[PDB]
């Protein structure tokens, strides 16, 4: 019902992508809701070097794992090193509805 | 009934009037995006035709 991200031809599970800044056990019960009885695979990815999947079975390898976590921690280190971080990133991940500014 | 000079004697500025009431207690993209029409209505400006 509503749309997954990528799919995999093998385990024929759909691909769900969760990136936090926040604390990975709010997005894996936030984004849990309103997909269940669907074989939908959640698989939270992160800024810190922290991750989550589905029954904590990781399908995605080592090598691609460490790399995907080590460059969300480049964007946070250059999001860190530029000086505008995460406060002002914690609004908007919340509030994506209508707005119309007309 | 008949109304003589029915569309002359209306007035794009009070159809403003009217949408701007209609839309009482609205949005404010709502009752601004109703709203250019009668303004632009109280702009405008009638070609000549041919000649």
């Amino acid at each position: 019902k509503f749309l997954p991200d990528l799919y995999d031809y093998k385990e024929n599970r759909f691909i769900e992508i969760g990136v936090t800044r926040r604390e990975v056990h709010t997005y894996y019960l936030e984004k849990a809701n309103k997909i269940k009885s669907e074989k939908t695979h959640i698989h939270i990815f992160s800024f810190t070097g922290e991750e989550m999947a589905t029954k904590a079975d990781y399908t995605l390898d080592e090598e691609s794992r460490a790399r995907i976590k080590t460059r969300l921690f480049t964007i946070r280190q250059e999001m860190a090193s530029r000086g505008l971080w995460d406060s002002f990133r914690q609004s908007e991940r919340g509030e994506e509805t209508i707005e119309e500014r007309f | 009934g008949d109304n003589t000079k029915w569309n002359e004697n209306q007035n794009p500025r009070m159809f403003l009037a009217m949408i701007t009431y209609i839309t009482r207690n609205q949005p404010e993209w709502f009752r601004n995006v109703l709203s250019i029409a009668p303004i632009m209505f109280s702009n405008k400006m009638a070609r000549l035709g041919k000649g």
